[PDB]
């Protein structure tokens, strides 16, 4: 989709919360930060 | 603007079709509700005794303890959706 | 005197510099206006008007360029600062302004004056007409005059332990000169930073003059050392302005209670 | 979970709000106020000045009618589906899966 | 008529709309003003050139345009973009007659839309100037070899508006600046202004004056007075508060304006309240009632009886006996013989 | 490339071509090994 | 440039209207496909044709 | 052309409405795909035989 | 116009001056000093999301 700045990628697979696009979603979880998976 | 009324007359009929379309939309809106709800030609009444094989229908049957004969769940839905509506008043009296 | 230079520092302005942009009264609406405003969290200089070298006069009247606006403020305990002389080059050949507070009159005097190297005034009136008008000696030609009540309605006669929070914005554009002001009380005695709180700068007066201003100068009131000419402690802030886009949230009263810009951060633009 | 009912109301309110706000657009004319444009202009050019605003407002009304019809089509389709569901689930037992 | 047929079937149709016209005209203007001398701004034995730019200030005065016609030699008062008929009572703020004398041989250049060499060097005339062209028969008095009316034909380059030539800076086109010599490629403004009678039809400087204009950015300052009338309440009238046209019903309001605040608005970016220009009273502006009309008929094939439905209006506001000042003249709908029923 | 410019872009779909294939394979496996019982509860 | 802007805006509005019209057809086709999936793949259908 | 943007600015907001109209379709496409294909809760697998 | 001038692989005929594309926009230009033509590509642009 493009270049994403401000989120940290994680290898864990969770249910989609905010659809970034192309199968990648972002959510606010655990201290606390925004992650993409 | 009395002049603008004369100037707009030079553009032909740019108001009849808009009114006709809006009237058709309103008529269709009424027809939708009539089709969905008006499906029975008789108004049945539940028996005074409310025992049906042990099943409890008190949360969906209407109750006469209110001016509007609405059930508990219907009242909850109405309170949930009443954030925005038509306005519930159209008599212009409260409009300043 | 043979005073030395001082290093100007900076401090965080927080949310400051908001004035009513339009005359129309509106309530409960969230209007967005495009006009010059002080950007949120911007550097503002904080010259400290203290007793210089324990009694030596300092040159704390820098020739600061006017550019497009100023956010002159004050956290003074008493009244020490009067005078906002503007000028292209500060001489007798250039039309200049001055906002004095002699007696109970602003005395808006629009003429050409010869200005001394270090203009200053006396807070206490001279004994037996005072000789305070030593900032200028000659006036050549005059166009406009405006005398009315003083711009400063704050009084120190009640008691001490509380300082002023005078705020002013001087905006000049297309041949007009607008003045905005507001006063609020202060609780903490620390003058390092302004308290974080929204304030509305209600307009006070409009001027129809079309003078060209390219510099800003301030004046001080030093009556006597009671060597040199000196008084107590003071501090004023100078901040510039640039065009921006703002969103204002009026209340039921009709007064601006909070404002959010549209260029500070991505959340601001989202809002 | 009643977002479907709220979406229609939000869409209608937004359409009405933008239709109202479209009145303040100058459409390239000298002024957006009829009284000011009438008093501050001579008849030779006031005609075309008013005509520009008239054309803009007619375009706005035509657009609004177009999206109103488009939304009405979907509302009618949903109403037909609801009527079919009522007649097939309430008045009888349905063997159709899901 | 509206169905364009001679037969109408059973149903309900929308035909037209009803409204109430204004009944009275109310004007409220400030009662403080000063006399306005239109051509007394200049008073000297001999006039000066464009370089003077010094004049007395005219403001807060009654700009009655009949005074312009009262003077014998006044000829030009028409505005190129605005009709003088509407200008007869239009209000402006901070309007003064500039003091500058030009040859006036370029009438089309003075008006906005054209720029020339004189505009390039002497004084720029932009294509979008709000000022109008005002002139009067005073050439004989001002006009009189005689080069007292100096003009700057040559300058460094083109100048932006309001960048008038006051300090003479002659053109420099060499390594050394022009120092006291009017040598080649270096020109001085000292030349005759063509005062000779060889062009007696007209070449002498004709006083052309342009006046700055402001359009309701501030409360009205200079314009002629009008007959102030007491305000009325609860009546659809033509209100002329602060010189702004409008039509509506004026009533008492509790809109707590700030000391400087004057107007009022709502979410619909339209006026909602106004303060009295004379007394410290606050009133809210609202237009008088209107709505739509629907006709209910059983069909022309059965009977000609009809029923009329008024939408969104209470029965008291629009009865069938009101015929004083409304739309729908012949629309009497008879009287209360048939009872009126109030619906949602 | 692909017209581009003039502010005309194409946004990628949320679901890639592999997740759709996984869904179809899961549906086929359920239909083969369960019949119709996997559409009303446990397989 | 005013007239050019009006023309380009008209073209853009026409394109948007056509896209909005086609979206309804795509929606109807998707709904039919979902119904057919749920009624043929997940079970046995007695509806003719 | 920034001057073209300046002469466009007085036409109100004709761009936000178009952007919202297109974003509606863009959002609806994903829902159209999910309604059809996402009909199961678990990802079943077939035995090796 | 504004664009990223870079090397080009188009084989202009000796007389040809300008280049075009399907969308009828400028794509290449003739070098005044030399005989090697250049490509014009607008530099990066796009939209943001929060
Ligand atoms: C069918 O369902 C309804 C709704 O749950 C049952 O009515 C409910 O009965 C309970 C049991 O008494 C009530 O709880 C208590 O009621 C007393 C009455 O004074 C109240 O003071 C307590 O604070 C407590 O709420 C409950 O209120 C009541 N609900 C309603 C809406 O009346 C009903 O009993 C069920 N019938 C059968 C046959 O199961
Ligand atoms: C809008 O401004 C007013 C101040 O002008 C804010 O305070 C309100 O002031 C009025 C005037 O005194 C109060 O009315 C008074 O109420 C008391 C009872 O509390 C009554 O005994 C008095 O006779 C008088 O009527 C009013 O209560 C007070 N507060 C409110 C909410 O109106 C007002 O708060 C401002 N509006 C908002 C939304 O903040
Ligand atoms: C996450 O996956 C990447 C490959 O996609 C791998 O390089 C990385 O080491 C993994 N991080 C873990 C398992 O913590
Ligand atoms: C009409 O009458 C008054 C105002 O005329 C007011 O009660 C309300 O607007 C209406 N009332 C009824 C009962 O229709
Ligand atoms: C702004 O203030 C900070 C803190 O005093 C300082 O480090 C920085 O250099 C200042 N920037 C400018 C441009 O003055
Ligand atoms: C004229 O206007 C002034 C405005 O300050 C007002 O005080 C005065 O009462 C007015 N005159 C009359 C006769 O009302």
């Amino acid at each position: 989709a493009g270049c994403l700045i401000g989120a940290e990628y994680v290898n864990n697979s969770y249910e989609c919360d905010i659809p970034i696009g192309a199968g990648i979603c972002a959510s606010y979880q655990t201290s606390q930060s925004i992650i993409a998976y | 603007s009395t002049e603008c009324s004369n100037l707009l007359l030079q553009y032909g009929s740019f108001c009849t079709q808009l009114k006709r379309a809006l009237t058709g939309i309103a008529v269709e809106q009424d027809k939708n509700t009539q089709e969905v709800f008006a499906q029975v030609k008789q108004i049945y009444k539940t028996p005074p005794i409310k025992y049906f094989g042990g099943f409890n229908f008190s949360q969906i049957l209407p109750d006469p303890s209110k001016p509007s004969k609405r059930s508990f769940i219907e009242d909850l839905l109405f309170n949930k959706v009443t954030l925005a509506d038509a306005g519930f008043i159209k008599q212009y009296g409260d409009c300043l | 005197t043979t005073r030395t230079q001082l290093p100007p520092a900076y401090t965080n302005s927080f949310t400051r510099g908001v004035y009513y942009p339009d005359k129309v009264f509106r309530s409960s609406v969230l209007h967005s206006t495009q006009d010059l405003f002080l950007p949120f969290f911007s550097n503002v200089t904080w010259f400290h008007v203290i007793s210089g070298t324990n009694g030596t006069k300092r040159f704390d009247n820098p020739v600061l360029p006017f550019n497009d606006g100023v956010y002159f403020a004050s956290i003074e305990k008493s009244n020490i600062i009067r005078g906002w002389i503007f000028g292209t080059t500060l001489d007798s050949k250039t039309q200049s302004l001055l906002i004095v507070n002699n007696a109970t009159n602003v005395v808006i005097k629009v003429c050409e004056f010869q200005f001394c190297n270090d203009p200053f005034l006396d807070h206490k009136n001279n004994k037996s007409m005072e000789s305070e008008f030593r900032v200028y000696s000659s006036a050549n030609n005059c166009t406009f005059e405006y005398v009315s009540q003083p711009f400063l309605m704050d009084l120190e006669g009640k008691q001490g332990n509380f300082k002023n929070l005078r705020e002013f914005v001087f905006k000049n554009i297309d041949g007009y000169f607008k003045i905005y002001s507001k006063h609020t009380p202060i609780i903490v005695r620390e003058p390092e930073d302004l308290p974080q709180g929204f304030s509305a700068l209600e307009p006070l007066v409009d001027l129809p003059i079309g003078i060209n201003i390219t510099r800003f100068q301030t004046l001080l009131a030093l009556h006597r050392s009671y060597s040199g000419w000196t008084a107590g402690a003071a501090a004023y802030y100078v901040g510039y302005l640039q065009p921006r886009t703002f969103l204002l949230k009026y209340n039921e009263n009709g007064t601006i209670t909070d404002a959010v810009d549209c260029a500070l951060d991505p959340l601001s633009e989202t809002k | 979970a009643l977002g479907k009912l709220q979406d229609v109301v939000n869409h209608n309110a937004q359409a009405l709000n933008t239709l109202v706000k479209q009145l303040s657009s100058k459409f390239g004319a000298i002024s957006s106020v009829l009284n000011d444009i009438f008093s501050r202009l001579d008849p030779p050019e006031a005609e075309v000045q008013i005509d520009r605003l008239i054309t803009g407002r007619l375009q706005s009304l035509q657009t609004y009618v177009t999206q109103q019809l488009i939304r009405a089509a979907e509302i009618r389709a949903s109403a037909n589906l609801a009527a079919t569901k009522m007649s097939e689930c309430v008045l009888g037992q349905s063997k159709r899966v899901d | 008529c509206t169905l364009k047929s001679f037969t109408v079937e059973k149903g309900i149709y929308q035909t037209s709309n009803f409204r109430v016209q204004p009944t009275e005209s109310i004007v409220r203007f400030p009662n403080i003003t000063n006399l306005c001398p239109f051509d007394e701004v200049f008073n000297a034995t001999r006039f000066a050139s464009v370089y003077a730019w010094n004049r007395k200030r005219i403001s807060n005065c009654v700009a009655d345009y009949s005074v312009l016609y009262n003077l014998a030699p006044f000829f030009t008062f028409k505005c190129y973009g605005v009709s003088p008929t509407k200008l007869n009572d239009l209000c402006f703020t901070n309007v003064y007659a500039d003091s500058f004398v030009i040859r006036g041989d370029e009438v089309r250049q003075i008006a906005p839309g054209q720029t020339g060499n004189i505009a390039d060097y002497n004084y720029k005339l932009p294509d979008d100037f709000t000022g109008c062209v005002i002139a009067w028969n005073s050439n004989k008095l001002d006009s009189k070899g005689n080069y007292n009316y100096l003009y700057r034909l040559f300058r460094k380059s083109n100048l932006k508006p309001f960048e008038r030539d006051i300090s003479t800076e002659i053109y420099q086109a060499g390594n050394k600046p022009c120092n006291g010599v009017a040598g080649f490629n270096c020109y001085f403004p000292l030349r005759s202004y063509s005062f000779r009678p060889t062009y007696g039809v007209g070449h002498q400087p004709y006083r052309v004056v342009v006046l700055s204009f402001e359009l309701l950015h501030a409360p009205a300052t200079v314009c002629g007075p009008k007959k102030s009338t007491n305000l009325v309440k609860n009546k659809c009238v033509n209100f002329n508060f602060n010189g702004l046209k409008g039509t509506g019903v004026l009533t008492e309001s509790n809109k707590k304006f700030l000391p400087f605040q004057q107007f009022g608005r709502d979410i619909a970016d339209t006026t909602d309240a106004v303060r009295d220009p004379q007394t410290l009273e606050i009133l809210d502006i609202t237009p008088c009632s209107f709505g739509g009309v629907s006709v209910i008929t059983p069909g022309t094939n059965t009977s000609n009886q009809v029923a009329v439905l008024y939408q969104g209006v209470n029965c008291t506001e629009v009865p069938v006996a009101i015929h004083a000042d409304q739309l729908t003249p012949t629309w009497r709908v008879y009287s209360t013989g048939s009872n009126v029923f109030q619906t949602r | 490339c692909a017209q581009k410019f003039k502010g005309l872009t194409v946004l990628p779909p949320l679901l890639t071509d592999e997740m759709i294939a996984q869904y179809t394979s899961a549906l086929l496996a359920g239909t083969i090994t369960s019949g119709w019982t996997f559409g009303a509860g446990a397989a």
